[PDB]
């Protein structure tokens, strides 16, 4: 699927980022985008669960109204294997706001399973300062 | 965190070792599913088993998994050196966030 993250951010504390990863490779509307960042003092903390397909998301009570997750209309490149991306904008970072940012394929369309991080991009550095 | 893990398990190599998670019944094992994560430092993670059993594509069959009412299970075959990164366990429903616990290092033992 060879999802690729856009790259790093170095910000302030109060300012605004636009995250952004890219795919290649498969139908983009056809697995959800996941969200999930690392944090040196915590671990992986996870974001939200947004799907490309409709306007559905499922957000962590720990991150509603700070951020605004979207996505992108899909590129047709060929069948079955499109192109396309999606990004989210987290509002008055906090420094504890800083680590690695993950962008993630879901796992399956249906299922018990589904939404769940299975293809993982590169990673971007945050430093909030 | 919730979820939590005895933070360091070890085995030697060749051996099979126990990775376990537990926690309170916001996240009982009862309704909500486990699934286990090879996340090593500064890398990608990699997907092992997305529903408690149920083996992700590409993982050799020495990883398997079980259930109990009050905590979920991680069986490791034959460790390898490259089996020393920090495994991490999610919880989740199909209408629910996966929800990250705490990590477990592995030492593999024996090497040169
Ligand atoms: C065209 O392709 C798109 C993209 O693949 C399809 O959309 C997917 O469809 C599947 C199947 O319906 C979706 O899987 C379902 O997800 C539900 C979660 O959504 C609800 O709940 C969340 C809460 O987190 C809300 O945000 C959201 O708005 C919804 O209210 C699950 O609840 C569903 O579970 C079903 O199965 C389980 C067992 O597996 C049962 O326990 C449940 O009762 C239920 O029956 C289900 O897993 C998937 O999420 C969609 N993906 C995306 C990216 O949108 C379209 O369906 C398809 N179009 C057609 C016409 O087929
Ligand atoms: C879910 O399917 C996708 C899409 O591939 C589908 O399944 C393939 C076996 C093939 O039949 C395709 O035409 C289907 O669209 C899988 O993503 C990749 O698909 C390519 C297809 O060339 C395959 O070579 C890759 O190995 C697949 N994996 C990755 C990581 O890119 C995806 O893996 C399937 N998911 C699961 C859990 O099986």
């Amino acid at each position: 699927g060879q999802l690729v993250q856009s790259g790093a951010e170095l910000k302030k504390p109060g300012a605004s980022v636009k995250i952004s990863c890219k795919t290649s490779g498969y139908r983009f509307n056809f697995y959800h985008i996941n969200w999930i960042r690392q944090t040196a003092g915590r671990g992986p903390e996870w974001m939200g669960w947004i799907s490309p397909y409709s306007g559905d998301k499922n957000l962590a009570p720990a991150f509603q109204d700070r951020v605004i997750m979207t996505t992108d209309t899909e590129v047709p490149v060929t069948s079955f294997t499109s192109t396309g991306a999606a990004y989210m904008e987290i509002r008055n970072l906090k420094f504890d706001d800083t680590g690695t940012y993950f962008c993630a394929k879901g796992l399956l369309r249906d299922g018990s399973s589904t939404w769940l991080p299975y293809l993982w991009g590169q990673g971007t550095l945050l430093t909030v300062s | 965190s919730v979820l939590t893990q005895s933070a360091s398990v070890s085995g030697s190599l060749g051996q099979s070792v126990t990775i376990s998670c537990t926690g309170p019944n916001s996240v009982c094992c009862s309704h909500k599913s486990i699934s286990w994560y090879q996340w090593p430092p500064g890398r990608a993670p990699t997907l092992i088993i997305y529903e408690d059993n149920e083996r992700a594509p590409g993982i050799s069959p020495r990883f398997s998994g079980y259930k109990s009412y009050w905590s979920a299970y991680l069986t490791i075959s034959d460790l390898r050196p490259e089996d020393e990164t920090t495994y991490y366990c999610c919880s989740y429903t199909h209408n629910s966030g996966c929800v990250f616990g705490t990590g477990t290092k592995v030492s593999v033992l024996g090497q040169s």
